[PDB]
């Protein structure tokens, strides 16, 4: 406008509780509007004001206000905000970060104003003792309201749980101390909003004699009652926030004032309270909190309905319905008529029935396993109950599981459930561990609220009526303080000769152990940590199976095909190059193990190895006269492939039975819990069971877990980048450190992260032990660009994408103490021959594209990795730096010290099994199955932790029927599958299906589709979508950022897929081996895949060929044997038959 | 009641009720030696004071079992709180017995209500409620059931039980006096029987499910023959947000609202 | 033509969002796919304003001008949850300081923080306001960021003509 | 409990407060209601001096 | 030689 | 006994129905036995 006139100049801030003047941007916006620039060729400013406050409009509006900066008054805040996001650790970072800010600018060229004296500019040019001084000052004012742990002594400072509320819902020190002194677990409803009124954004906020009439009649209508008076300004605050909710209509200005700035602040106030109540634990104070943030942004009590939260509903029919004072939930069971009828408003029915469908609604399911007698497994399905509305909901739905004792009074265990819009109307897989006491509650309630809003709770009592917990596991083996067992303890001079020079003494584990296995012949379980040396007791028992003769034969069975490797290789040196005895790596081909069983007197294989020549041990003398039969870690058999490995042991132990000879079996694994299950299953004598304790290792291992309270796992695995470096640097500043990142993408960006925090400091290339002139050999050797810009700096990577190569050249250099730092994947732990000192896992779990879910990596797979940090000698003790989201920070506690309970797993899978044990004639009968599952572990676990398998109790009854269910249900599958034929519905025999099933090594589910799924008119085109729809590639990686690639690869192979989705590892595996025979440049990732995939591809297309000859079908049973041929040639059918020679491109077929 | 204000300080002091859960006597005296003997466990009777109101009666009808090999003592393992409203001397439960698949593993021992201060008598309308469930609901054996009395002495909590003699049992399924003084009422008609307290175990609380336990304020929603179902839930307090729809549903709505209010920017949300 | 950090310090209404627009220009011409029109997922934007009212106002005025290149403005409101949400949908991110540093303090713009390669901090002669210590928080962790993360960030302080520039 | 329910109402204990409490509690109630009260609050040690008085 | 300030 | 012996399916319904019966009829016993301590407590006072 041609003519602005501001009038008056002072407007009533609530937050300094009177009315001041205007602020320099409000006059300066509003002198920016005075002379169009259009037809105004000059302004008019108006600016009418107090006498006294004409200079500061003159100045402000003439170039005449400076700009000075108020960073003294919320220093404190600004320092908490640093300490808590990591920037500053110590004073030194926060007198850095301080020289960044304005003050610091602004104190350096007008010390006057900030009450610095010329004397002090003179003694410190730098103003490096006045930012230390106000560092410290503000670190005291956080250190006194208990928001960072600041020591005088060095300077560092420690994240609270109250300084990352504090500066995530921007609440003042003074706010947070209030908050701790009057926040208890027994505050009720009107107790809460006397504390939040009780905050220090309020302590301007002064009760006015002009409002106090006004205030007196909205305290008689608010609905929580108020203990102060109404000459207090608590009470005002109260009230004014009872009103704002209640929707209340105020008349006063300043009241009107207050209330606004009271709700505003009270939305960050109020999520501050409940995440401080929510962090103590307390239940019932969380729901009352999180009631209280829903009720105050909603602006509605939450007694109210529930339609008040859709804002597009008219207010009469809300009215009506909260006149009809019935349950919220008895709309969902009527229909569109019904809902119209009950609040009689036909016409607002259907809009009431598509308000009310909506909603936010989950049903919960309750899946409850006792995996210790404290310790239970609760796997929580959630399945949305309501429409999803972009409108309503939004991009994704908050939602918090809260998992409370019988009183609801603790918080069990609370995590955020964030339900996105693309994975609505599915159930998800919620699985958490929560604590069990002595006093047995007679439930627990779980409790799934939303985030935002009211009324919107699903609780699902856990009853514990009928749940039988198991039994206190016994303690573990003491180690006896026996005399170091000397090499002359030995007997043969030449087994002497391969253990001289490496140590003199062997380890207190191995001393106690030695006597059983090597001076004993009866079996032994040696259950002890990760690094304690059970490699040596197995060559101990190696060593006492070839004593008695030099003909015996030895099965080493690793659950992981690395380890088995690993151990092949020193195996290889120990047992083949300094005693002359074969040991032999088994294979994936039963042709070839045949022979090397025959020829080695050592067999290591994986339980898949294994198991294809033990499912024919009648036939096979070469497995059945095994002198000993080692299985190193046994506590694999409560995780994934553990059902084969479980089965491996049962047959051994069935075989060792009826041989005539007993197969001596060794069992070494992990530190357990349930280790009299094991033994017993094993044979182990009360003697013979060496199970002893986490603790007991040789090197002591110091297991520190971080928790990071962040829902996002991109923004948890970016916010642990920083606490990598800063425990690298706490725990082990110049000793060996490895990084497990959750994907083969972390480890370079983790690897980059460490050398940026380590590049920001001044300690530049620290993580080299060694010169650049020696890396050049090594560097040069390498393929992956960053990795030599990484090694360069000292800071190594291992991925499964690396050639073994680059990962053999980074593990030397690693080992030799030339690198400090290396990323390895978590796919790496097995596979990793070094040991580094300290030992970070961050972000311990993987997003499982299968279920779109960020799946928690197996206790297993952290044992291995926490395993990885023990030096025997170079190390006095090993630290491992375990950090993790804030939810599963209790389940690492309780099964990383303790022992780990296994339970095995076959129920599940135990359909193979089932046909290969009907195959081969163990199993004739359904009284033959129950007697063949009893000597697997999953009977033993049946009688010690029934409720894990759904059992009722431990009679013979019980675990009779639930024998034979389990019995009578994997026989049904195999015959509805046409793999058996049940004969008098007793006696099962094998059919033509199973016999192929069991022959190869295929799920009976890939034989019941091949032989459903293959027609007489069957062609190659057809043949790789059967191939890749079967059971073997359901196991195919699903990761993030890989639906896009595949559908560019969908659109090039020479086969077209109908309705191809990104999310179904069939589909994968179809494009990859289409790929894989059009020879096309793949990704590495896509190449890792695409080799596990064509390792079971021969075996699938040697099933189809056998399936297609039992059929009597020629033309396809003859594409299936090109099949065959092209999928190890890596060409198609439709092209010349020229391309399976090396180095030939398209022109020579042009 | 008052009902304008009274009920904001009865709140105000029922807030503090967990202030009660720590002084807790048990009236050991006039105990018979030959009747049964009551485990009730301190995390149910905490909530059952905590939930309770220093005026208005609360009661909860008491569920449990026995020990194994111990059928002379009773562990109370669930209090059933029902859709309830009660004056300062007598509660007005439904007549419908707690029906649920987690009361047919236990029996039912009785019913606990709080009183306002503690008295060395059995109330007459104790009784004679007690004897009209009798008469009422064969399931509840006179020797088994009896009547907790959390009798709320200042700064504590005082607990007695009596059991129902076969002449208190006739006499109040023949009483129709509800006054504080009726015809007929001996001290002989009630015997004090054995109750202690119990940190070994933890018993549980059945709440309506479709609505909830204290219908004090909107008593006329409160039906003597009316139905309800059960919910495994833990009780809210007696002055909690749905227990009081009158006192958050009966605000005017905001028309022609914040059309006057104040400038203030939320630049955190 | 330059990627320096710029400071206008001119008069309120002598057309300083255009000098912003100028440096959005600049920002968005980085990413050209000359096929196409614009990479938008490849850069982020950050115009940080005093009030909220600009802010929403801001947004619309961005939304026109950048309307041809397909960049989608928004305001940062709502939980955190619809904050990350909206910074990951979004290149030209307008909120208030408080709103961004809340945002950077919950650490909802950590995974796009490589992607923020312009800050307009809008009303540069807020640091003497109340709610200037957010401003040098803000303006002092990107700063920091910058010099520790090494990744370059332009800092462009519109503000009007005061003293201390 | 009452005190600290009356500093929320920023009033002082009356007599009709704790009136049902008056001649309760082992430091009596009415001590809460003495003039000098204040400067018994700076008479420490009174209860040896006492049992020393016997000794003058 | 760290000094507590007035704030 | 120790060995789990294999039960059918029909069998194993028919011993779960059994069961069930066993469990109804307990539980009428103690209904009666119940109804006849009410009457014997109800005899005492009239």
């Amino acid at each position: 406008a041609h003519t602005v006139i501001i009038k008056g100049t002072q407007v009533y801030s609530p937050e300094k509780g009177r009315w001041t003047e205007l602020g320099a941007l409000d006059i300066l916006q509003m002198l920016g509007r005075a002379g169009r620039p259009q037809y105004d060729t000059k302004g008019e400013g108006i600016l009418i004001t107090s006498h006294g406050e004409l200079q500061y409009y003159l100045s402000l509006l003439n170039q005449q206000l400076p700009i000075e900066s108020q960073m003294v008054s919320k220093l404190p805040d600004m320092l908490n905000a640093e300490i808590v996001l990591g920037n500053v650790q110590n004073a030194k970072d926060a007198v850095n970060w301080l020289g960044y800010a304005y003050l610091y600018i602004r104190m350096l060229r007008s010390p006057t104003l900030y009450g610095i004296s010329h004397d002090d500019l003179k003694g410190d040019p730098l103003l490096d003792q006045r930012r230390l001084d106000l560092v410290h000052t503000a670190a005291l004012m956080l250190d006194k309201n208990n928001l960072v742990k600041y020591d005088k002594k060095t300077g560092n400072f420690q994240v609270t749980e109250l300084g990352r509320i504090a500066s995530h819902y921007y609440i003042t020190n003074d706010t947070v101390q209030t908050y701790n002194q009057l926040l208890k677990p027994t505050l009720s409803e009107i107790e809460l909003f006397r504390v939040f009124s009780l905050s220090s954004e309020f302590k301007n906020i002064t009760v006015r004699e002009e409002e106090k009439l006004e205030l007196q009649k909205l305290l008689e209508r608010v609905p929580i009652p108020v203990k102060e008076s109404i000459e207090e300004p608590s009470a005002k605050i109260n009230v004014l926030l009872q009103a704002f909710i209640s929707q209340l209509k105020l008349e006063g200005f300043a009241l009107m004032a207050d209330m606004v700035y009271v709700t505003q602040s009270a939305g960050r106030l109020m999520r501050a309270i409940f995440e401080i109540v929510l962090n103590r634990g307390w239940a019932q104070l969380t729901d009352k909190t999180l009631n209280l943030c829903k009720m105050i942004d909603k602006r509605m009590w939450q007694s109210m309905c529930p339609l008040r939260q859709f804002r597009k509903l008219p207010e009469e029919v809300v009215k009506k319905i909260e006149k009809k004072n019935f349950p919220f939930e008895r709309l969902y069971d009527l229909n569109h008529n019904e809902i119209g009828e009950l609040i009689r408003m036909p016409k607002m029915g259907k809009t009431i029935h598509k308000y009310v469908h909506l909603f936010p609604k989950l049903e919960l399911s309750v899946h409850l396993q006792p995996i210790t007698r404290s310790t239970l497994k609760v796997e929580l399905t959630i399945t949305p109950d309501f429409q999803w509305d972009e409108k309503v909901h939004g991009s994704s739905e908050a939602f918090w599981i809260l998992v409370e004792d019988v009183d609801s009074e603790v918080i069990l265990h609370h995590e955020y459930f964030l339900l996105k819009a693309k994975y609505a109307q599915d159930e998800h897989l919620i699985t958490f561990f929560v604590p069990v006491f002595e006093p047995l509650p007679p439930q627990y309630f779980i409790r799934v609220v939303s985030d935002r809003w009211l009324s919107c709770e699903t609780q699902l009592p856990v009853s514990f009526r009928h749940l039988i917990l198991p039994e206190k596991y016994p303690p573990p083996t003491e180690l006896l303080d026996l005399q170091p067992l000397p090499v002359s303890a030995l007997r043969n001079s030449a087994f002497e000769s391969l253990y001289q020079d490496k140590f003199p003494f062997f380890n207190p584990i191995q001393t106690q152990v030695f006597n059983t296995v090597y001076n004993s012949d009866d079996n032994v379980f040696v259950g002890a940590p990760t690094g304690s040396g059970k490699t040596i007791c197995a060559e101990f028992a190696i060593l006492r199976m070839l004593l008695q003769s030099s003909e015996g034969r030895c099965v080493y069975i690793t659950p992981m095909e690395a380890l088995a490797e690993q151990v092949y290789m020193d195996w290889y040196e120990k047992f083949q190059d300094r005693l002359n005895k074969k040991v032999v790596l088994l294979t994936g081909e039963t042709s070839t193990d045949l022979k090397l069983l025959g020829k080695g007197n050592i067999i290591i294989s994986t339980p898949e190895k294994w198991d294809i020549l033990s499912r024919r041990w009648k036939q096979r003398k070469n497995v059945q006269n095994i002198n000993l039969f080692v299985v190193d870690e046994v506590h694999l058999i409560g995780g994934e492939n553990g059902p084969v490995l479980e089965v491996i042991c049962s047959r051994m132990r069935y075989i060792s039975s009826q041989i005539e000879r007993p197969i001596r079996i060794v069992a070494l694994s992990s530190s357990l819990s349930n280790a009299k299950d094991v033994a017993h299953w094993l044979g182990c004598s009360a003697t013979s069971t060496f199970n002893f304790h986490p603790n007991v290792r040789p090197v002591p291992l110091e297991l520190h877990i971080q928790g990071f309270n962040i829902s996002h796992t991109q923004t948890r695995l970016l916010s642990m980048a920083k606490p990598v470096y800063h425990a690298i640097t706490k725990h082990s500043p110049k000793k060996p450190v490895i990084v497990f990142v959750p994907s083969r993408k972390q480890t370079r960006l983790t690897a980059i992260d460490i050398l940026t925090t380590c590049a920001a400091d001044i300690q530049r290339q620290r993580f080299l032990h060694c010169t650049e002139k020696d890396l050049i050999p090594y560097l040069e050797k390498l393929s992956d660009s960053t990795l030599k810009e990484t090694l360069l700096n000292g800071v190594g990577y291992l991925h499964e994408g690396l050639s073994p190569m680059e990962r053999r050249l980074v593990e030397q250099l690693f080992s030799s103490g030339a690198i400090q730092v290396v990323v390895a994947s978590r796919s790496l732990c097995w596979g990793m021959n070094v040991a580094a000192h300290l030992v970070i896992i961050m972000d311990t779990q993987y997003y499982n594209g299968k279920i779109h879910a960020y799946v928690d990596y197996p206790i297993y797979d952290v044992l291995q990795m926490v395993g990885h940090a023990n030096r025997p000698l170079q190390d006095d003790e090993g630290r491992c730096v375990i950090m993790c989201q804030g939810s599963k920070k209790d389940f690492f506690k309780k099964f990383l010290y303790e022992p780990l309970p296994v339970e095995s797993h076959l129920d599940h899978c135990m359909h193979d099994h089932f046909n290969a044990e009907i195959v081969t004639k163990t199993i004739e009968n359904k009284q033959d199955a129950v007697d063949y599952l009893t000597w697997t572990f999953l009977y033993r676990r049946m009688t010690q932790n029934p409720n894990y398998y759904n059992l009722q109790g431990i009679s013979h009854r019980h675990l009779s029927d639930h024998l034979s269910e389990l019995v009578e249900q994997t026989l049904s599958d195999l015959e509805q599958s046409k793999c058996i034929s049940i004969e008098d519905e007793m006696d099962v025999a094998p059919l033509n299906l199973g016999m192929i099933a069991a022959y190869y090594y295929i799920n009976y589910t890939t034989i019941e589709l091949f032989s459903m799924s293959l027609n007489a008119k069957t062609k190659v085109r057809g043949l790789i979508e059967i191939i890749s729809n079967a059971a073997e590639y359901e196991n195919i990686p699903i990761r993030h950022h890989e639906d896009n690639l595949l559908r560019q690869l969908a659109q090039k192979v020479p086969h077209k897929l109908n309705n191809p989705k990104f999310n179904d590892p069939h589909v994968k595996t179809n494009l990859l081996l289409q790929a894989h025979l059009s020879r096309m440049q793949l990704s590495a990732e896509l190449q890792s895949d695409t080799e596990e995939i064509l390792s079971k591809a021969i075996r699938l297309i040697q099933a189809c060929v056998d399936v297609l000859s039992s059929n009597g079908w020629l033309s396809p049973a003859l594409a299936a044997m090109e099949l065959a041929q092209m999928v190890t040639q890596a060409m198609w059918s439709k092209d010349s038959y020229l391309k399976q020679l090396p180095h030939f491109t398209s022109e020579h077929i042009k | 009641f008052s009902s304008k204000t009274e009920w904001r300080v009865r709140a105000i002091s029922a807030a503090n009720l967990h202030l009660r859960t720590n002084h807790i006597y048990v009236s050991s005296d006039d105990i018979k030696e030959t009747g049964y003997t009551y485990i009730l466990p301190k995390n149910v009777l905490k909530k059952f004071i905590c939930i309770s109101d220093l005026r208005a009666q609360i009661a909860g009808y008491l569920y449990g079992v026995s020990p194994p090999d111990n059928p002379q003592v009773k562990e109370i393992r669930c209090i059933v709180m029902v859709p309830q409203w009660g004056t300062h001397q007598t509660v007005h439960l439904p007549g419908q017995l707690p029906q649920h698949e987690y009361l047919k593993e236990m029996e039912p021992l009785g019913w606990i209500h709080t009183q306002p201060n503690e008295s060395p008598q059995l109330s007459p309308q104790d009784v004679t409620t007690h004897a009209k469930i009798m008469a009422d609901n064969p399931s509840w054996d006179g020797e088994k059931t009896i009547i907790i009395t959390c009798s709320f002495t200042p700064g504590s909590c005082t607990l007695t039980a009596y059991k129902l003699t076969p002449s208190g049992y006739e006499w109040g399924r023949q009483n129709t006096d509800k006054g504080n003084n009726p015809k007929g009422y001996l001290p002989s008609h009630y015997e004090r029987v054995q109750m202690l307290l119990s940190d070994r175990f933890l018993g549980f609380f059945m709440v309506p499910a479709q609505s909830s336990w204290n219908y004090n304020f909107m008593g006329v929603r409160h039906d003597p023959n009316m139905k309800y179902e059960l919910q495994l839930a833990n009780p809210k307090e007696f002055y909690h947000e749905v227990h009081r729809p009158s006192h958050f549903l009966n605000f005017a709505l905001l028309q022609e609202g914040e059309v006057y209010s104040a400038d203030r920017e939320d630049l955190y949300a | 033509e330059t990627d320096e950090n710029l400071l206008l310090c001119a008069p309120t209404g002598a057309g300083k969002t255009n000098v912003a627009l100028m440096c959005m220009l600049r920002e968005i011409g980085k990413h050209i796919n000359m096929d196409g029109t614009i990479n938008v997922d490849d850069f982020k934007i950050i115009y940080i304003a005093p009030m909220r009212s600009l802010v929403q106002e801001m947004v619309g005025s961005f939304g026109k001008r950048l309307a041809t290149y397909g960049i989608t403005v928004a305001e940062l409101t709502g939980d955190h949850q619809l904050c990350k949400e909206e910074i990951s949908a979004t290149q030209i991110i307008v909120c208030t300081p408080e709103k961004w540093d809340i945002i950077t303090r919950k650490g909802g713009e950590r995974t796009y923080t490589q992607l923020v390669r312009l800050i307009i901090l809008d009303e540069i002669h807020l640091l003497h306001d109340d709610r200037g210590p957010v401003l040098e928080a803000l303006v002092a962790r990107a700063i920091r960021n910058i010099e520790m993360t090494q990744e370059d960030v332009r800092l462009i302080g519109l503000s009007a003509t005061l003293p201390n520039y | 409990l009452k005190r600290q329910e009356a500093i929320a109402q920023n009033r002082r204990l009356t007599l009709e407060d704790l009136e049902d409490s008056w001649d309760r509690g082992i430091p009596r109630i009415n001590t809460l209601f003495q003039k000098d009260r204040h400067t018994l609050a700076y008479d420490k040690g009174w209860r040896v001096r006492t049992d020393f008085k016997q000794y003058q | 030689p760290r000094q507590v300030l007035d704030l | 006994e120790a060995k789990p012996k294999f039960l059918s399916k029909a069998e194993r319904e028919a011993e779960a129905l059994k069961r069930r019966q066993q469990e109804v009829e307990e539980r009428q016993r103690m209904l009666e036995e119940e109804r006849k301590k009410r009457k014997q407590f109800q005899d005492l006072g009239r």
